[PDB]
């Protein structure tokens, strides 16, 4: 299909942050902390909750978002992990799970799941999460290529319905153990 | 003048793929509000981007 880029639910470096401290078109709360290259959605510090997401609701049919990410901890074992959604919770997660490594697709129960080793990666991970005819594609380069075309299959649900309207957004957390969970990028597409 | 033109497309190619987005011309714009810098960048899109994909490139800003 026709991709449309759609700037209103995206995200980047080099200049991610405006002066004020805020992400245009994002919402953030908790713990996540912006900068300028990056977004920390949740700190190397205990019992962290952070998360963003945008501000007006896409309507898209069909979509597909490029998610570029780092999760870094002094462990062999981290936690907790990030999610990437899209939702009205009435929607559909992919669940980045540290503490496994799997990532899981969570409709709202576990729809499909595979074991990926997301953590401590040479360079940033990369989730391409497609919604194309009902079917949510999930595609992830795992950090050890800089090839950002250089993707691996991880999960596929078929006939999946979701909200026709909703908010794209990712969330991290932490527990006693802390990795931080940092978001180079999000970037939205509309399919047609 | 051409060599200007070129100049002043490439200067907020911030990811240096030759093409404009949103975001990059967010940057280029700027503290305005949201609706404002929103007004603005659509404005732009509607202007110039004539194949509707979310880019301007340099046909697109040359004009
Ligand atoms: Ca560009
Ligand atoms: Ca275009």
């Amino acid at each position: 299909p026709h991709r449309r880029f759609e700037y209103k639910y995206s995200f980047k470096g080099p200049h991610l942050v405006q002066s004020d401290g805020t992400v245009p078109f994002w919402a953030h709360a908790g713990n996540a902390i912006p900068s300028s290259d990056q977004i920390r959605v949740a700190p190397s510090l205990k019992s962290q909750r952070g998360s963003v997401w945008t501000k007006t609701k896409a309507a898209f049919e069909n979509w597909e978002v490029e998610v570029t990410f780092r999760v870094t901890g002094r462990g062999r074992i981290g936690a907790d992990g990030l999610a990437i959604w899209y939702a009205e919770w009435n929607g559909v997660g992919i669940f980045f799970d540290s503490f496994n490594p799997a990532i899981v697709i969570i409709g709202n129960q576990a729809l499909a799941s595979c074991q990926r080793d997301f953590r401590n990666k040479p360079y940033p991970v990369r989730a391409k999460i497609t919604y194309y005819q009902n079917t949510l594609t999930v595609m992830i380069n795992n950090g050890f290529t800089p090839d950002k075309n250089d993707y691996e299959f991880c999960a596929k649900v078929e006939n999946m319905i979701i909200p026709a309207q909703g908010h794209f957004g990712i969330s991290a957390a932490t527990g006693g153990l802390a990795d931080d969970h940092d978001v180079l990028s999000f970037l939205t597409f509309q399919l047609t | 003048p051409q060599e200007l033109q070129l100049h002043y497309f490439k200067m907020h190619d911030y990811d240096g793929n030759n093409l404009l987005d949103g975001l990059e011309l967010s940057t280029a714009i700027t503290l305005m509000s949201e609706d404002e810098l929103i007004n603005i960048i659509d404005g732009v899109l509607r202007d110039d981007d004539k194949n509707n994909d979310g880019y301007i490139d340099y046909a697109e800003f040359a004009k």
